[PDB]
């Protein structure tokens, strides 16, 4: 789960990318939309 | 404001990292068809990435 889990955040990191898969808890669901938040929040700080 | 040769180096890399992809796992030396597998795929891993 850590092999794969830091190529998801890597992918969600990078805009997408890749999406790979996702599991079934709810919590790693939001954790991963908080995540892709923090990210796309990144990249507009990135950019801008 | 940039000249083709920066696109051109962009590509340049899509062939490295192609190749690349090829080259970090074993396969078979393939020159006998027209379409290959793992290469096609690795262009659309590049190409997806």
């Amino acid at each position: 789960t850590i092999g794969k889990a830091i190529w998801l955040l890597w992918g969600l990191v990078f805009n997408n990318s890749l999406p790979v898969q996702n599991p079934k808890g709810t919590t790693s669901k939001i954790m991963v939309s908080v995540w892709a938040f923090f990210a796309v929040i990144f990249l507009a700080s990135y950019t801008a | 404001p940039f000249q083709s040769t920066l696109w051109l180096l962009v590509g340049l890399s899509v062939h490295v990292v192609a190749v690349m992809l090829y080259l970090l796992d074993r396969f078979s030396p393939f020159g006998r068809f027209e379409d290959a597998l793992t290469l096609s795929s690795a262009m659309w891993f590049s190409w997806r990435v």
